[PDB]
């Protein structure tokens, strides 16, 4: 089964730092693009960042550009998000999504209401 | 032999009907319509109509039949029912340009990126209807827009010289709208390879020229397909 | 122009006139020497007579000389019984002119080789196109028709070169087939251009209303003008082999062929212009692509014809004639081969089909 | 919710331990006794032409002679595969037909797709033509697969993550099967028509008892969406195709994967799957325009059904094992032997 | 969420309570089926010419 | 003008003129 478990979320004062870790089990990590998404309290799912198979191609949403940094350790099958200079509007539940199909550039349904290959999420309160 | 004769006559009676229906299948252009409901998509459908798991709209321009397939009563996971729409002439993707889900515009960017790079939609053109230009104009004129907080690259982005502003348009409005259009064109141009083309338009929900825009874009799509057949493009 | 048979008939008429004239210190009696009728020559004087006007190859301003003795007998050449004469002045304008025949042979060889190569390549191309069912398309059907027209033109030129240059019907039928197939090849190049132009400018087309019409046009309008030409030739000329000019009548086959040559030039540039737009609405690389498309599209549209389309009938030995003939024959012979290579051999779809067939067969 | 999450994790660990306990021997370590079948050099015996658009679905007849095909051109064409003849040509109200069925009696066909309605057509009218005998609405998503049990009951799978057993005569859901989280892409009745396995877009298949309406077992192991599913002909196993380019054979009585069929050169998903009569071959259609015949016991590919010019959307093996049929997005059906 | 989790827990309980036979027995059953029905499949076995419909 | 038809006409004219000139040369040779 596809299991994505997040850790590292917690309470931090504004301007602090944090690190979200995503452990992936049940699939070959290196063949799937991976995305960090977030759900704000009282709002819908939003896409934070994505990183390709090998990690060469990295993209962030506008609100996290320069601050956060996505990366992935394929040997340990894990996905990292380094959170820097946090803001009170960054409080949300952070889910570690996976693209539906392997070797494919496009990722579809990562931010869907019921996505089967998305983690349970970790709360980050600022 | 009698059974064979009856089977042959039935097959001929069926094949004549299939030949009759081949003409109407090849002469009708099927269009997918995609986008969120808050993006004025339904208003575009209403405008095209006045002039269930899927809704159909039969219209025609210059004696050319267009059959547009709006999607309703379907789940939000499109990765499996989108693959049915590769044979369509085009995918009309409607975007709420002013909706920068606190960032709906980024959701539109990612959905367009997924559509563009889908292996079954890598031969299907996309007609881009940036549909909320008026709301974007009101948001940027009032100064509460501040697209920098939603897109950092807005400060260092400089308006291209090829931009064509509307008469009486605040240059901030034109810069913002062309920034959004260029954000879409950044995905559209990259990994394009000429097998399918994006046609970004600055539309409004109540435009009468939307049908003409689709007509011209579909004509251009067919022309370029014919030119690809002859290896001219 | 005057023929050898016409020259013989005129000579017979002149002989009859001289015989009639004969019937109706000693001057020589009038005599007939199979060229000119000599009047009573003065005794001991040289009689000079202008070269006959009815002879095509004599310089009419020259004079032929004969010697008449004083005994009434024409003087003979010394040391022989043959009568003395001097016809050199009438033949000062005759030259071997073997370079003209050498040039004709060079043209014959070059277009023979070129048309042979084109015919072989087009045979292979049409076999490949017909063998594969997925390739069956209206574009591919019209190509196949173009390839067939090219093959018929080449084989008809070969048949004509065999029979005509080795006034019976076995020559006229060969000439008629040569001209008809030449015109159908021109008009099927025109059909290529028209079909592509209609695809580009009528993208919402109706196939049923044009494909049969295009086919019947390309294969039958060339028949109409050739049939009108044959009838006029049999009515007003009907002389020997039909490969000799008869005035303006040749313009019956040629003027319709030229009407396509102009049109297919326009249908070329216009489409190329459209290509520019297609390359402009999406750098020097767009211009490189436009140039490549133009180079690939010129053999199908027969553009090179427009280079020498508007040159009237010129003198054979002229430099213009030699360059026009060399250029036209070279590219006309190689155009079928060029089309076969471009639109069949290096085509992506056909190459994919060949690779797939070779892989699955092995 | 935390207590329920912990209990679910404990139950998942217990199920994993139970599956691992009974998996001391793999399929290959025992099937090494079974000799390889060699190259399967099948050839296209018939080519059925007439569809103007991608043929999304296709179903055989129990007589192994007639078959029905469904296409995006909105035609349900019934072909006599023996003589290539077309028996009926039903125009569909919805062009987007993503599935079709042929009743075991042969009297009725069915079709469904992006219209959320499963339409049942009758081939044995008094007139002799085919009309819209019944319409079964009640799904809130696209129809992905359907299977006839008899002239009165039909089981369908939708894009709303649920399956539905319909009484045709009344038009109401006799049963509703829920439990999947992703869209259900296919289903297949058991030989006894008492259990049926449905694969969904959650990389999982679910085995449902039709009478109880409850999910008996859940089989996992796939990495991406499951596109096609079919029972082993003995009825005590089944096979699944998915987007991770792996076919997977599970057994109901062991609850865990028996075999996997994948190759490094294969980087495209399996869109259709169908066992042969003997259960020794497994025909799987791929996204790379090819269909591959897998030696289901030795797990190695036995042959390639090359010849299709586009994506192979559907397959079907005859009841008597006489012939195979493959539809495709090239609008051509191919009957193979 | 709570109701969905409760339903998932109940289904997991029923799935853990189900019986599972040894995989060797199932593999033997499939082997028996294949060895019994190998000769009846013109796909696995060559088609008899006098009986081939195609 | 069409190139190959013009070459055909010129070849016919050349053959005709050459035959006439050979006949004239034979007549002259016999007469001189």
């Amino acid at each position: 089964q596809v299991q994505l478990q997040e850790s590292g979320g917690g309470l931090v004062q504004p301007g602090g730092s944090l690190r979200l870790s995503c452990a992936a089990s049940g699939f070959t990590f290196s063949n799937y693009k991976m995305n960090w998404v977030r759900q704000a309290p009282g709002k819908g799912l939003e896409w934070v960042s994505d990183i390709s198979q090998s990690g060469a191609s990295i993209s962030y949403t506008g609100s996290v550009k320069g601050r956060f940094t996505i990366s992935r350790d394929n040997a340990k099958n894990t996905l990292y998000l380094q959170m820097n200079s946090l803001k009170p509007e960054d409080t949300a539940v952070y889910y570690c999504a996976r693209c539906p199909a392997p070797f494919t550039r496009d990722c579809f349904d990562v931010t869907s209401t019921t996505y089967a290959y998305r983690g349970q999420g970790t709360q980050v309160t600022v | 032999r009698n059974e064979e004769k009856a089977q042959r006559e039935a097959n001929k009676k069926i094949e004549k009907q299939l030949q009759k229906d081949k003409q109407v299948y090849r002469a009708t252009h099927r269009l997918l319509l995609l986008g969120a409901g808050e993006s004025g998509k339904n208003t575009i459908v209403k405008q095209m109509r006045i002039l269930s798991g899927i809704f159909e709209t039969k219209f025609q321009v210059d004696k050319v039949n267009f059959h547009m397939f709006d999607v309703g009563a379907q789940r939000d996971e499109r990765r499996k029912w989108i693959q049915c729409f590769n044979d369509v002439t085009a995918i009309i993707f409607v975007v709420a340009s002013s909706s920068y889900q606190t960032n709906r515009l980024q959701a539109a960017l990612k959905l367009f990126d997924s559509i563009w790079n889908n292996k079954w939609l890598r031969d299907t053109s996309v007609i881009l209807f940036l549909n909320k230009q008026d709301l974007l104009a009101e948001k940027v004129l009032a100064g509460k827009s501040k697209i920098e907080d939603y897109f950092p690259e807005f400060a260092r982005y400089t308006t291209p010289e090829d931009a064509t502003p509307e008469p009486g348009e605040d240059p901030r409005v034109t810069r913002a709208k062309y920034f959004i259009r260029d954000e879409f064109l950044r995905i559209s141009t990259a990994s394009g390879d000429g097998r399918h083309y994006c046609y970004p338009h600055f539309t409004c929900a109540v435009d009468t020229e939307n049908i003409r825009r689709v007509f011209n874009d579909c004509r251009d799509i067919i022309q370029r397909m014919h030119l690809r057949q002859y290896e001219l493009l | 122009v005057m023929t050898k048979e016409e020259q013989i008939f005129l000579l017979h008429r002149a002989q009859a006139q001289c015989e009639k004239r004969l019937k109706e210190g000693r001057p020589c009696l009038p005599e007939w020497d199979h060229i000119l009728c000599w009047p009573l020559g003065a005794p001991g004087e040289v009689v000079a007579v202008p070269c006959p006007d009815y002879i095509y190859d004599f310089n009419h301003k020259g004079h032929a000389y004969r010697r008449c003795d004083r005994n009434g007998s024409w003087e003979l050449v010394p040391g022989h019984n043959r009568t003395w004469a001097n016809y050199s002045e009438c033949v000062k304008f005759l030259t071997n002119e073997t370079r003209e025949r050498e040039v004709f042979d060079r043209l014959g060889m070059i277009y023979t080789v070129g048309y042979s190569v084109s015919l072989a390549s087009l045979t292979v191309a049409v076999l490949i196109l017909a063998y594969f069912r997925r390739l069956h398309c209206t574009r591919n059907y019209i190509h196949m028709h173009l390839f067939l027209s090219f093959m018929l033109r080449a084989v008809s030129i070969f048949v004509k070169d065999a029979v005509l240059y080795s006034g019976y019907a076995g020559c006229r039928v060969a000439v008629t087939f040569f001209l008809y197939f030449l015109a159908t090849n021109y008009y099927w190049i025109l059909v290529e251009g028209l079909y592509l132009h209609s695809l580009i400018f009528m993208a919402f087309f109706s196939e049923k209303k044009y494909l049969w019409g295009f086919t019947v046009f390309g294969w039958g309008l060339p028949a109409v003008f050739v049939a009108v030409w044959v009838s006029v030739r049999a009515t007003l000329a009907n002389t020997g082999c039909w490969d000799l000019s008869s005035g303006n009548k040749k313009w019956i086959i040629q003027v319709p062929i030229l009407a396509s040559i102009v049109l297919n030039f326009i249908l070329f540039i216009n489409i190329v212009r459209v290509l520019a737009t297609k390359l402009r609405e999406t750098t020097r690389q767009q211009y490189r692509k436009l140039l490549k498309s133009t180079l690939v599209l010129m053999p199908l549209f027969g553009v090179h014809y427009i280079v020498f389309m508007a040159t009237p009938y010129t003198e054979v030995s002229g430099t213009l004639w030699q360059v026009q003939m060399h250029y036209e024959m070279l590219f006309n012979s190689f155009q079928g081969f060029f089309v076969a290579i471009i639109y069949c051999f290096c085509n992506g779809e056909v190459q994919a089909e060949i690779k797939k067939s070779w892989s699955r067969w092995t | 919710l935390d207590q329920l999450r912990q209990e679910a994790e404990q139950l998942k660990n217990q199920i994993r331990d139970a599956r691992k306990a009974c998996a001391d021997a793999t399929l290959s370590q025992i099937t090494n006794n079974i000799d390889p079948v060699g190259r399967i050099q099948m050839r296209t015996r018939r080519t059925l032409r007439g569809h103007l658009a991608k043929i999304y679905a296709m179903h055989w007849g129990t007589d192994s002679r007639l078959l029905v095909s469904a296409s995006q051109d909105g035609k349900l064409i019934i072909w006599d595969s023996y003589t290539t003849n077309k028996v009926h040509a039903i125009p569909l109200r919805s062009s987007w037909v993503m599935t079709c069925a042929y009743a075991p009696s042969g009297n009725y066909v069915a079709c469904g797709g992006l219209d959320n309605i499963c339409s049942i057509y009758n081939l044995k009218t008094r007139e002799g033509n085919v009309r819209v005998s019944r319409e079964l609405a009640g799904h809130t998503g696209y129809l992905s697969c359907c299977r006839f049990l008899d002239d009165n009951q039909i089981v369908t799978s939708s894009g709303d993550t649920t399956c539905a057993l319909w009484d045709i005569e009344t038009g109401q859901q006799t049963t509703t099967f829920t439990g999947h989280t992703g869209d259900v892409m296919s289903l297949s009745l058991a030989p006894d028509t008492r259990l049926f396995v449905s694969g969904a877009c959650d990389a999982s298949a679910k085995l449902w008892d039709v009478r109880e309406g409850m999910c008996r077992q859940t089989f996992t192991g796939h990495e991406s969406d499951i596109n096609a599913i079919c029972f082993f002909p003995n009825g005590n196993a089944f096979a699944t195709g998915s987007d991770d380019a792996t076919c997977r054979l599970f057994d109901l009585r062991a609850d865990q994967e028996l075999m996997t069929y994948s190759h490094d050169n294969i980087i495209c998903g399996i869109t259709s799957v169908s066992f042969s009569k003997s259960g020794r071959l497994l025909l799987a259609g791929y996204d790379d325009f090819n269909c591959n015949v897998w030696d289901a016991l030795k797990a190695d590919r036995a042959g390639v059904l090359a010849g299709h010019d586009n994506r192979v959307s559907c397959l079907g093996v005859t009841d008597d094992g006489m012939a195979v049929a493959t539809g495709s997005w090239d609008s051509f059906l191919k009957i193979w032997n | 969420s709570i109701a969905q989790a409760r339903k998932l827990v109940e289904q997991l309980k029923m799935e853990a309570n189900i019986d599972r036979i040894k995989v060797s027995k199932a593999a033997a059953d499939l082997m028996a089926y294949c060895e019994a029905h190998a000769k009846e499949d013109p796909l696995l076995t060559p088609v008899p010419a006098s009986e081939n419909p195609f | 003008a069409v190139s190959e038809h013009q070459l055909l006409h010129d070849k016919g004219k050349s053959i005709q003129d050459l035959r006439r000139r050979e006949l004239l040369e034979k007549l002259l040779a016999k007469l001189h």
